[PDB]
């Protein structure tokens, strides 16, 4: 749908507020946060898969963050 | 035309010309040695003759729905309304049997056609570069009171201000400034508003400056400027459960709110009859070789002054105040200065109202004086001897903190204006042009690799880049990753 | 009430049977020494719905005012902030000597706009006591093609019954004439999980939606029988402050946005009661008192003709309509499926168990359905010189048949979950223990992957297969491969 | 917005199409494909970074897929 | 405007001196060839106060109502929840067939009560341009005991002056008759940090309060010129729910709890304007136009007597009052301090420089005060038959005076911070470098330990001393020991 | 207001006594004294755990003091 086609940050200089700048943080996060609060059990499996995939803790953390981001986005 | 009380202003120190970048709602104050102080700002920009490029339908209706049905193993149905342009037709299949009226059992093809009609459409128009029209205000500080400093009519009657039009046809003009002489500007309206990355989208009574790529990718039924036939109409239609003789088609609800949600980030503009907005930038060159001081031989005022309006802070490390003159001497220079202490009266700081003076000869004349004191304690002293009046003033910050603030302001100016940022407050030189060019190449390499990203994605990318660069090798890929991560995090935080 | 011409049809073969009636499906039961049963759920109905919450999706603005205070006068206060229908927001503007202040900086403004809802979507809830299931039962007696789907005629012949299953009437027994009686006892409280759904009404469209989705809807909302709106600021936009008048606009109608958000919800009909065609109902069909006629009529000896030629129903069965020219009376119809005309031994199974002409009027029409075997066979009607032979080919094989039923059973497990083990169940121990394993394992599965869509299910399953292929412990590998296969099956089966 | 809060697949057993089933495949994918084809240069970033922070081809492909999916979402 | 009779007093010696006019102190300057000067700050005054916030500490509950719904109907909504002056809270309560419900369980109630503020504490802001400091200057001319302290008589002798110092009049020159002119230039914007304080008025009591503390009270509060109270339910208690009526009570008056929270704030008087006596004001006293009086008259020839016997002040000075019996107009008093009666060399400097009789009538009283050296000395007036002697003993020593001066400078550094380096300054470089290195290590110190109290400061100082003595690197050990010593000194100096 | 939010010492240079300076030495320690008095068992157990957590003797003393101070302050 068109609602997912957010215009985004404008290209002008614009020392002012854009159309819906009050939602500049509400956007991009609200779907993810509601999905995570209403799917707490996915966090456990994402964390453990991130642990198992990553050779090192630096890779494990990145895997965990990426798994926690992708599933709420495409669900 | 004037920037006093404006929350964001830039100070430029003057060498006969200086090139500035006038931003949307901002002003520049230029002080030059033995020159009147000037301020210049882009008041607005305009576009006059726009042409439609594309209409999108966001509220549509269905008029009459027909279904043509085929028995199983008889092939596709082909509703005969597929030959008419206004009908949207979809092929489905439904259960058929002896109860329905077929000689066989199984999936029989149907074809449903519904008459499409657009009720409400959003219209996107383009701007031709020759129709852009910038409004520019210039003001010589001169002698003003507090009640006429912002009044354009008074400042025009005093030949101390002028608002004019910058057009690609006439990109350079000169304003007469009475006894101050002439002030010239040569601008680049063509290099201002891009006009090729933008459309003006009108939805109802709301108008938005929007990116062309976003507008062309919008997932709504669309048409051509004068066309009445629509494409991708199935976006606004829902074909309900197939039925052997009557499949129902429902128009979706109005998408106006969904469109407004999608417009988040576009720049609102006013389009009563021409597009007007106050949000762009314009590179100009201010030429002031013909700008001269006025009243060079007035002589100092002799009577006593009084603070008509007490010294107030403007928020830009500057102080404004308003004096009243008891004397009727005539046009005379005001003996006002900033001193470190009331002993050792040597002047410090810098007047922003250069050469303040009393304009008329009648008494009780009020003069607005605005100056920049140094950090710490200082005294505003006007008069000498028994008529001297003093005001104690304190400036809170420090030189190093101001340097850091200027550094971050310049960084965010680079983030906003991109390459024109090097054109800001420059006088040329091998440094600025080389720096500008390397900024151009790095900006291309940065926009082709990380453009089209929101603040969250670029913040996470910067975090990843910092992590990898800290853990990297070769000390050369690591520097690149550190730089990109830092820039990405700065950009992510710069919108908050 | 019967299923001839339905695409979703099931066939079932100690004296009762547990069935799950799905919304757009039918079950055909052929017991050992019983007439054939058709059972289906036509419709679910809920009569007394109670409003829970209304969401405004179109609002207007009618009276915008602004009040200002100088940078050292404190927060601005608008009088309309003391009125219910007004939404107020505090903003910050640039103030200085030009405006009229004594100082420079950020002055404080307060803007209030009158809020009025034009169009709202109303949510309602269903009590389990008010859910009615419409269930149809049919005995394959003597019917004609036009009579077969006519409930009035089938009721007058004591071959069919339509009844209502409620929590206060979970069991019925319908009279089937000389076939006896057939009973059902159902579990209505387990059918429609009313505690998991709301009924949304947007204009004239009505949807069955999840309660968790409905509660998270980001719109201004009000309680039943109240006009006090909450979260109104979602529908309003305050543009740039001006310090004397800051404009406030209302966003456009969110009806289309709501319709897009409602994707996946189940459309329903709600004029006075919610009508619904999806869902499921677990019942037990009791055929202890259901019997065959107990008498045979004697062969029809006159000439037969095909009123409707044999037709494939699509479920491995062939149906035809005979016309009888005789006028002698009720007689048994000579009709069978044979392997060849040399050996007239019946080989298939008869859906119409004992076809017969029910009336004594000439030119009677009788519908007969049969299940021929795979390959070539012959429909034989009559004997001797009146015999009509019709060659029938049935494509497929028993191996492909078993494969297709395995796929269909897997999809039934996916769609129904736990009552899938109650489908065609006769109370075996294996069914019970498998049902319990499904309880625990599916509960864990919904705990871990419950909220996922099909694309993320497919990606997660691909990851799980990759991890199980390269695993090490060979036991965690087994379970990860299993859950990955399940996630791939769920991802693929939705298309 | 609210269209970002899309109702999922219904828990009811339904041998019938849901409210908007024509878009069932395209709802979760339009944004990703549009963003990818409008930003071809991000693909090289994704491949290069995923090839770097990984340790073998097994998790490099997972990193590339995860990065190529996370960025079209959240814009 | 005098230093006499004040327990807080300091003594100072090109021709200008930097002083800090502390609130309840007095400064005596004794330059080389100038009359003795007494300078002191008398009262600070802020004129036009602007309200910033009002806190409620006494609330009223007027009309309480409750609305209840059945255990599954949905959240209740009181019709009063829209109205502005009503505080409304949602509770949950047991419901069943005995309560009128068709179901059982936890139903929802909504309770609304009418909030009203009866008593309010008002915070106000001071603009630096409205602060004016009253400063008193006095010259030790010829005074009596009663007139030394009467401004109406010292001004009439051109020996004193009270002047107001504002940001718009930061420098004042006052004429002193025959002594010339004494001038002062001050820094009124640095005296009272109005950016860090509010004036809180509760009842008839008024306080100078920290802005952070004032903004952090947990009470219902409004904006100035508004009755839109918020956080009202701070002063409300909702009793146990009953589904038909839930009681709401107002918590008792918080005036006393506010007084207890105000501990450590500075009381002020705010009848019309805010008047204060604490604080400080940094000034520069210019004495170049200050000259010793041109005195043509000779010494007094007649007999003197101690009208008031010599008295010890708190600051190593002796004050006495002489009675002059002669009537030969104004004349100089032959009074001095000697080590012994054989060596009449004047050894002790006199604070009342060049004392003299001012009147011409007989029996004139003259106040003379002076600084004798440590140990025994004699105040001698006259010679020969008219000579009168008084034995004075001044207890103490130079080492003890130096140590007391050091500790008093320590308290000065504590109280003033950076302006403490401008006290008794004639410019210099050590003073400026010390002030610069005190601006740092004084902001960092108040960043790490700014918000502590005396008990926390003492505990932290003891811990830091222990860690420093137990440390290994001498640099970190020394810095820990220094910060611990400072923290213990500050914990101790409050008592 | 809430009486636990005591204003404390003002940074204004003041030689008088501020509001309620008769209680500077009591308003920070009165809650703790009654509490140790009414709960000697906590003093015993605090000594025990302070001794047990401290590898060194000074560490033991610091732990005991912190344990004796924390609990009375938080009721
Ligand atoms: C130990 C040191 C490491 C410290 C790292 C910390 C991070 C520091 C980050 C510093 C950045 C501060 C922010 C500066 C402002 C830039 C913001 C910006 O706009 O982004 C630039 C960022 O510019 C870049 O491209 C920077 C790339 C960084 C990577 C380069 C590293 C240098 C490698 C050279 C190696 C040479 C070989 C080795 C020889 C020694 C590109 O965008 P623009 O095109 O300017 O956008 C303007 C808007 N508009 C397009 C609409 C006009
Ligand atoms: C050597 C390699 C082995 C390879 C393993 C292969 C794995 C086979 C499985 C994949 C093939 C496809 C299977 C799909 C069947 C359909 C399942 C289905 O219908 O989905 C269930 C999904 O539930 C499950 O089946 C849960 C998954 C369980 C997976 C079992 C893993 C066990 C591994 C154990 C290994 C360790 C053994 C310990 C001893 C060594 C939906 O129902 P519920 O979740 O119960 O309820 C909700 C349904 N509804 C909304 C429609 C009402
Ligand atoms: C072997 C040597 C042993 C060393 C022993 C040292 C022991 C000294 C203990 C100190 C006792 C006397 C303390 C008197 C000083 C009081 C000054 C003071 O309190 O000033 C500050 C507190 O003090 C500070 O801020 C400074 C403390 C810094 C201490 C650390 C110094 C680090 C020293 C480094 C040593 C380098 C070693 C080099 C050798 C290798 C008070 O508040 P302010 O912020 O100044 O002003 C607030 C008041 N007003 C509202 C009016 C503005
Ligand atoms: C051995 C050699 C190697 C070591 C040398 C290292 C130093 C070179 C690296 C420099 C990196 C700096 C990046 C930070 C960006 C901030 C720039 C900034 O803030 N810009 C300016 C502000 O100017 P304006 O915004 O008013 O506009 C002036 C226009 N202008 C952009 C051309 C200046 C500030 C004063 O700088
Ligand atoms: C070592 C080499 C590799 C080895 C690979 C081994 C292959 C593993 C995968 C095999 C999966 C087979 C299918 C299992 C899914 C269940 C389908 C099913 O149960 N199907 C049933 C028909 O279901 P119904 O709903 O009609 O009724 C039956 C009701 N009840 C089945 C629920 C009890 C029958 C058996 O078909
Ligand atoms: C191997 C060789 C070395 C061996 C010997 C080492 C021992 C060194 C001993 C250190 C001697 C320090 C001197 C003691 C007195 C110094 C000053 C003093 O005490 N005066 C006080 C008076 O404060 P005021 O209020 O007058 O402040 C008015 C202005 N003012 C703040 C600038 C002072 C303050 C505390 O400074
Ligand atoms: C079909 O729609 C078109 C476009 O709105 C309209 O002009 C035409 O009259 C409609 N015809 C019918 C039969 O509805
Ligand atoms: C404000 O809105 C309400 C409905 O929300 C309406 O009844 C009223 O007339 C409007 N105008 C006012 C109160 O002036
Ligand atoms: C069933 O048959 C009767 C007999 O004529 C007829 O009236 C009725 O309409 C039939 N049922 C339907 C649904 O048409
Ligand atoms: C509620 O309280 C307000 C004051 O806050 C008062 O004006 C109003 O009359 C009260 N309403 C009642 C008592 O019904
Ligand atoms: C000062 O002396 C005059 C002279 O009589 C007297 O009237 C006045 O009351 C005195 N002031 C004070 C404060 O004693």
């Amino acid at each position: 749908s068109i609602a997912v086609q957010t215009h985004g940050e404008s290209m002008l200089a614009n020392k002012k507020d854009a159309w819906l700048d009050s939602t500049k943080a509400s956007r991009y996060l609200m779907k993810t946060e509601n999905w995570i609060i209403r799917n707490p059990g996915y966090a456990f499996v994402a964390v453990l898969l991130g642990w198992m995939l990553g050779s090192n803790n630096g890779q494990r953390v990145v895997f965990v963050v990426l798994l926690l981001l992708v599933a709420p986005a495409y669900s | 035309f004037n920037c006093l009380g404006m929350s964001n202003r830039d100070f430029l120190e003057g060498a006969t010309w200086v090139d500035v970048v006038l931003e949307g709602d901002s002003c520049i104050t230029i002080m030059a040695k033995d020159k009147p102080t000037i301020d210049i700002k882009m008041m607005e920009t305009e576009a006059t003759n726009l042409a439609e490029v594309r209409s999108y339908c966001y509220l549509a209706t269905v008029s009459d729905v027909s279904t043509v049905s085929n028995c199983p193993t008889t092939g596709e149905a082909h509703n005969p309304k597929r030959a008419e342009d206004t009908y949207v037709c979809k092929s489905g299949v439904t259960d058929r049997g002896w109860g329905n009226g077929c000689g066989l059992f199984g999936k029989g093809s149907i074809d449903t056609c519904a008459n499409f009609t657009c009720s409400l459409k959003a219209v996107g128009r383009m701007i031709q570069p020759e129709n852009v029209k910038y409004e520019v205000g210039i003001f010589i500080h001169g002698s003003t009171s507090s009640d006429t400093h912002g009044n354009y009519s008074s400042q025009l009657g005093a030949s101390q201000a002028g608002r004019f039009t910058i057009t690609p046809n006439s990109p350079a003009i000169t304003v007469k400034m009475g006894d101050y002489g002439e002030i010239s500007v040569e601008c680049e309206p063509r290099n201002g508003l891009n006009t090729e990355a933008y459309y003006i989208m009108s939805v109802g009574t709301k108008h938005f400056l929007v990116h062309r790529e976003w507008f062309n990718d919008l997932a709504l039924p669309w048409t051509s400027p004068a066309s009445s036939n629509w494409r991708n109409r199935e976006i606004l239609l829902e074909f309900e459960e197939p039925h052997a003789t009557k499949q129902s088609v429902v128009a979706l609800g109005s998408q106006e709110g969904a469109l407004h949600q999608a417009l988040a980030g576009a720049v609102p503009v006013s389009f009563s009859s021409s597009v007007k907005l106050t949000s762009g930038h314009l590179k100009c060159r201010v030429k002031m070789e013909k700008l001269t001081l006025k009243g060079t031989t007035y002589g100092m005022c002799t009577e006593k002054f009084s603070f008509a309006k007490n010294p107030a802070d403007t928020g830009h490390s500057t102080v404004v105040l308003e004096l009243q003159y008891t004397g009727s001497d005539g046009p005379c220079k005001i003996p006002i200065s900033i001193v470190a202490s009331l002993s050792d009266l040597t002047p410090i700081g810098r007047m922003v109202t250069a050469n303040p003076y009393v304009a008329s000869s009648e008494a009780n004349a009020k003069v607005l004086v605005e100056m920049e004191p140094p950090f710490g304690d200082s005294y505003i002293v006007v008069g000498r001897g028994d008529k001297q009046i003093n005001h104690h003033w304190h400036k809170a910050g420090s030189s190093i903190g101001k340097a850091f603030i200027t550094t971050i302001k310049g960084a965010q100016r680079l983030a906003a204006l991109g390459d024109p940022a090097w054109d800001f407050g420059s006088v040329g030189g091998i440094f600025n042009s080389v720096g500008k060019a390397v900024h151009q190449v790095f900006g291309g390499a940065f926009r082709t690799l990380f453009g089209g990203m929101s603040w969250i994605t670029q913040g996470l990318m910067g975090a990843l880049l910092l992590w990898m660069g800290v853990n990297a090798r070769d000390r050369s890929i690591a520097l690149v990753m550190l730089a990109t991560g830092g820039v990405l995090l700065f950009l992510a935080t710069s919108v908050h």
